[PDB]
RNA sequence: GAUUAAUAGGGACAGUCGGGGGCGUCAGUAUUCAAUUGUCAGAGGUGAAAUUCUUGGAUUUAUUGAAGACUAACAACUGCGAAAGCAUUCGCCAAGGAUGUUUUCAUUAAUCAGGAACGUAAACUAUUAGGGAUCGGACGGCGUUUAUUUUUGACCCGUUCGGCACCUUACGAUAGGAGUAUGGU
């Protein structure tokens, strides 16, 4: 079981399913939400997150890591500090297609004082 | 009448507060190892001839 | 003396105010303490314990710390 | 009509004067799952037993 | 494209667990509203314990939990239960299309009496503007001290975010409710489906 | 000046206690309560809103309220309503929730 | 540390609610908070200036520092839990494979 | 030759108290900008879009550096300042409040004409008589924890001054619009 670290940037406009190694430096495979949906309205949707998570899990099972540590974030500076629908739907599809999940953490950038 | 009823409610509140203050001072002071003095005995301050 | 301690507090306030120069709360307390000094000084003039030509503006502060 | 309310009389006197079951206790209180410091004391008692 | 299916069917290696801390006045209400919470979280597969001694709600993923987003649902649920949302609403976050949000509004007004006036202006006369916002945005809004806790769909989360910031920035919520009613009337007919609607507000 | 804005603000209590907000817990309970899943619930809400509209137009008394009660029913009803509002005010003074100010 | 690594230690410490109490707020006074912070920085300096980095990590793992802060601050105001929330290594001036392989 | 020492003053000392003020210093993230890598097709907004940035690689991932801002959560039916206002640590500088004292001059005082210092908004509105909370002293103590035992502090309780606010009671008080017509301009 080779643990890869999946950054899921779930905003309200698009979701980013991103898979890196344990370092954070070397991106293995990323599929954004809007490259699976023709409509910019429905770019941030549970269907978009499901398609992105299926493609990412397929690539990472072709590479043979079959285990992820998932770090979920959102727009946190002056944003909302809550993930969009992409987080729940991508984690659901990601563990529904293989991918024994390891450690889940919501690493949102929380400002001590922004404005 | 309303004045007598309101003032006896106030008197009940004040007497319950005084009893609670005395009971707390008894439970947390050195008076705990004594017999409770009855109220009819507390009615008289001193008697002299 | 009450007047002596009041003018001592006044020189201390004015020296801190000269070193800092930016704050306003010390200036307001200086205005309060100089009004207090002048009122107590006027009562001591109308009693007569001190010279009626004795005055404190800043030179008496300077010549009583000096 | 006129007999004692025994529960109310016991509560009145209370407010005036003021190894086989302790396993099914934990069996009934592991299901809540409120931790409830009396259960912490019961866990320490079961560890001693 | 937007609907979400319930999870039909061990996806967890490290046994995840989350905690939140509550005070005593919430400890009473949580102690006598807890069996509803642990019943629904047992239906989702997650063990939920409450600690009145330290004052801590814990969730933890059991052996037989299958939904992996259930731990995020449970973490948000115990966050709202600590932040004194009532218990059926906190359990209503466990549906698929709901999400919560906390809006920090104390940073938006320098003054204090002006902040109190604008917060009560957000709350409205007899709560009518607040429940009008809840109706027009399909949300649950709770004006919580210095924060505002909202729940609902993500569209409603965005609209109540805009309305709460504009209410704190001295635009009136009655004006914003009129704006939202105009937007609802325009989105009713799709003959005007893609124009710039700024000519109407 | 605006009419339907004034109607939406006043009747929001009745609509959001009837059925119209499925993310609110009281409305999601009252959407399955039974007196709103019955056959003509929308018409009964329409009668309540029309009564409130004539009250806003200037009627001093209502059509929907009952006028004669045996004094123990009305005292129990008014006392229970006042104790409920007082308990909500106290449980909102604790937890720091701010509420609508009304005497 | 004694191996000339500069590092920052960020400690957090929450106030102990005493059992058998009735008052809801366990507020320490501000002067009492300043005394607690003074004893906290004194403890972490006196018990992190003497050891090397490997012994410092071996003391950080079972949280000996937070335990000793909890033990020594309870005469000023009892603290519910003391943790060290961050360690940041700023500069490491040496690359030595001898000690770096004596680790592994 | 010089009164009560005021349940009005001003001052002194002691332990203090405060997100009161000034100057320096220390941090914390977040944002922007730049650099180094892994990138490899969109990203961004919106109810939808569009302007814009995008194979010289945008958005993203990681690590540093700079700049400016602000001080989350704690954070209150609280604290401080006369007011606007005041929340990172530490140091310095004066000032202020209350308490206690086995502290002093003994009317110094109260009020404001004149004058003097500090400075995008609005939009639903002599006691009351105590009680429950609250914080700042001072005193007292059956006791739990510091405490290896004395300090001392935390918790509980009582007394006493002082102050922000709650509720009850008052002790009382008191301060033209809308329609419909008709005739002119």
């Amino acid at each position: 079981l080779v643990f890869g670290v999946a950054r899921i940037f779930a905003s309200f406009n698009d979701t980013f399913v991103h898979v890196t190694d344990l370092s954070g430096r070397e991106t293995i495979c990323r599929v954004t939400g809007g490259m699976k949906v023709k409509a910019d309205r429905d770019e941030s949707s549970p269907y978009a997150a499901m398609l992105a998570a299926q493609d990412v899990a397929a690539r990472c099972k072709e590479l043979g890591i079959t285990a992820l540590h998932i770090k979920i974030r959102a727009t946190g500076g002056n944003g909302t500090k809550t993930p969009g629908p992409g987080a729940q739907s991508a984690l659901r599809a990601l563990a529904r297609s293989g991918m024994k999940i390891g450690r889940i953490e919501d690493v949102t950038p929380t400002p001590s004082d922004s404005t | 009448p309303k004045v007598v009823k309101k003032a006896t409610e106030i008197k009940r509140e004040e007497l319950a507060a005084i009893k609670r203050r005395e009971e707390n001072e008894r439970k947390h002071s050195n008076k705990k190892y004594e017999k409770r003095k009855s109220e009819r005995e507390k009615a008289v301050l001193v008697k002299q001839q | 003396e009450d007047l002596y301690f009041l003018i001592k507090k006044a020189v201390a306030v004015r020296k801190h105010l000269e070193r800092n120069r930016k704050d306003k709360d010390s200036k307001f307390r200086l205005i309060l303490i100089e009004s207090r000094i002048h009122r107590l000084a006027r009562y001591y003039k109308t009693v007569g314990v001190l010279p009626p030509t004795w005055k404190y503006e800043s030179s008496t502060a300077s010549t009583l710390v000096a | 009509i006129g007999n004692l309310d025994l529960r109310s009389e016991k509560q009145r006197q209370a407010e005036r004067d003021l190894n086989t079951a302790l396993k099914k206790y934990l069996r009934k209180q592991r299901k809540k799952n409120i931790i409830d410091e009396k259960r912490l004391k019961a866990e320490e008692l079961y560890r001693q037993m | 494209k937007w609907k979400i299916e319930p999870f039909l069917p061990g996806p967890f290696l490290e046994e995840s667990s989350f905690m939140t801390l509550f005070p005593k006045y919430r400890e009473r209400y949580l102690k006598d509203c807890w069996p509803l919470v642990t019943k629904a979280l047992e239906k989702h597969g997650i063990a939920a314990t409450l600690d009145i001694v330290e004052g801590s709600m814990t969730v933890k993923t059991t052996r037989k939990t299958y939904d992996p987003a259930a731990i995020l649902k449970a973490r948000d649920l115990i966050k709202l239960l600590a932040r004194s949302v009532p218990a059926p609403q906190a359990l209503k976050i466990l549906e698929d299309g709901m999400a919560c949000d906390i809006i920090k509004i104390r940073s938006m007004v320098r003054n204090k009496e002006r902040f109190v006036k604008r917060r009560q202006r957000l709350l409205g006369q007899n709560g009518t503007t607040l429940k009008a916002l809840e109706l027009l945005t399909q949300t649950y809004i709770l004006v919580h001290g210095n924060t505002v806790s909202v729940m609902g769909g993500y569209k409603g989360l965005k609209e109540v975010r805009r309305v709460v910031e504009d209410t704190m920035n001295n635009i009136h919520p009655i004006y914003l409710i009129k704006e939202l009613m105009i937007k609802r009337e325009l989105a009713k007919d799709p003959a005007l489906a893609h124009e710039d609607w700024s000519r109407y507000l | 000046n605006d009419l339907a804005l004034q109607r939406l603000i006043a009747e929001s209590h009745i609509l959001s206690e009837a059925g119209a907000n499925p993310s609110h817990w009281q409305s999601s309970h009252a959407a399955t309560t039974g007196t709103n899943t019955r056959a003509f619930a929308t018409g009964r809400i329409a009668k309540k809103t029309t009564d409130m509209r004539i009250q806003a137009l200037g009627a001093k008394e209502s059509i929907l309220t009952q006028q004669k009660m045996p004094m123990n029913m009305r005292k129990g009803i008014v006392k229970h309503q006042e104790e409920k509002e007082k308990k909500r005010r106290q449980e909102a003074r604790e937890n720091g929730i701010v509420l609508e100010r009304e005497v | 540390t004694t191996d000339h690594y500069l590092l920052r230690l960020f400690a957090i410490a929450f106030t102990k609610r005493r059992p058998n109490q009735i008052k809801k707020t366990t507020y320490a006074q501000s002067s009492q908070i300043r005394a607690i912070r003074r004893k906290m920085v004194e403890i972490i300096q006196r018990e992190a200036a003497s050891c090397t980095l490997h012994q410092l990590v071996s003391k950080l793992i079972p949280e000996v520092i937070g335990r000793e802060i909890e033990k020594a601050t309870q005469g000023i105001y009892p603290l519910q839990n003391v943790h060290i929330r961050k360690v940041k290594l700023l500069k490491q001036p040496k690359f030595d494979l001898g000690a770096l392989m004596a680790l592994h």
